[PDB]
């Protein structure tokens, strides 16, 4: 997702179309039309990077860190990927 | 960091016609003036076949008439 969602005005694409997606996407999720069927997921490895606009309890509220298992973990992946 | 990005208009050329506007109504004129005199033609064959029709019987007629007359003149004279 961090290469269509970087936060609104760094990046000085003369083009200017990084900054009109953004909107657009942040208009659609939440705006004055409300919808209540929908989902989205997200896949990042730099966080760091994302709006703050589009991270706020109302657009993107779960957050989520996958990182490195234990010995408990390990056991059970290596008896998945041998069973 | 020279490196440049562009985004692209286009135009739409004009569609096809600007022509069909002067050889058009000509063409449609004289169509209809077309269509009258197929229409006046019609008329008149259909008179002329009635009026053929018409003259067939009196031709019959005549033959007729003038058969049985000479036949009638040959039988009396002999």
């Amino acid at each position: 997702i961090d290469a269509i969602c970087k936060q609104r005005g760094s990046m000085a694409g003369s083009t200017g179309v990084h900054d009109t997606v953004v909107n657009q996407l942040l208009s659609k999720i939440d705006g004055v039309e409300q919808l209540n069927n929908i989902l989205v997921i997200g896949m990042t490895n730099r966080p760091d990077l994302i709006d703050e606009a589009l991270l706020r309890p109302g657009r993107l509220e779960v957050k989520m860190e996958i990182g490195l298992p234990d010995e408990k973990g390990r056991l059970q992946i290596l008896h998945i990927h041998t069973a | 960091d020279m490196r440049n990005e562009l985004e692209e208009m286009q135009r739409r050329a004009d569609q096809l016609a600007d022509e069909s506007l002067e050889s058009t109504r000509r063409m449609l004129q004289l169509v209809e003036e077309s269509k009258d005199a197929g229409i006046r033609t019609l008329v008149m064959l259909d008179e002329q076949g009635e009026q053929l029709e018409r003259i067939e019987e009196g031709m019959d007629q005549i033959n007729k008439d003038m058969k049985e007359a000479e036949k009638n003149l040959t039988d009396l004279g002999k």
